[PDB]
Order: structure tokens, then sequence, then C-alpha cells
């Protein structure tokens, strides 16, 4: 996960109203990744292998 | 001759209630209301005057 932001809620209000708003609540994002691969082959001849 | 010409009838007294219909934390509504009633009793009981 990750929290991307937080959003603003409340405010200062003039005391004469009497109700408050809504804010913009914040946001949160799912991600993921990859593993990757490395590989690799090699050959040889045996009797030259052998006397070297 | 009243109490016996005309009577007068109570149910309840006043109550008031809080509504919370319209009552935020940062406000009130109040809300009362009471009952009663009359008739007339006895027709021949009584007389009354006027201009001719």
């Amino acid at each position: 996960m990750k929290i991307a932001d937080y959003g603003q809620l409340g405010e200062y209000t003039c005391d004469a109203k009497c109700d408050a708003e809504f804010g913009e609540p914040g946001n949160i994002r799912h991600l993921e990744g990859k593993t990757y691969d490395y590989r690799g082959v090699f050959c040889f001849n045996r009797k030259n292998l052998q006397e070297a | 001759a009243w109490k016996t010409a005309y009577y007068a009838v109570e149910k309840r007294p006043m109550f008031f209630e809080q509504y919370e219909g319209g009552s935020s934390a940062w406000c009130v509504k109040y809300q009362f209301g009471a009952e009663d009633g009359g008739f007339v009793g006895c027709c021949e009981h009584g007389r009354v005057l006027r201009i001719g």
C-alpha cells in the first residue's frame, strides 16, 4: 500500500453559522512489483577439457 | 349561573421536547403543545342583553 494524500478536513468558521461543510478526504493507492530472472549456459569439449 | 351554563375541560399540561431532526451539534430546536376544550352546558341558565 501507499498513502498518497491525507486531504483537508474542517476549517475555522463564523460562530453565527449553524452547520459545517464536507472537506476533500485523502487518497490511498495499491501498488505491486515484479521479480526478474538471470540465466546463462556454456558447453565444453570433453577431451580438450580433460587434457588442458 | 356559571359552573352549569358552561364547562371547561383540560387534558394534559404543556410539554416541551427537543427535535433531533434539526438539532445539530451547534443548534437546537424545541417543540411544544397542549390540549383542552369546552362545551356549553344548560342553555337555560343564562341570558344576554343587547341594544334595540
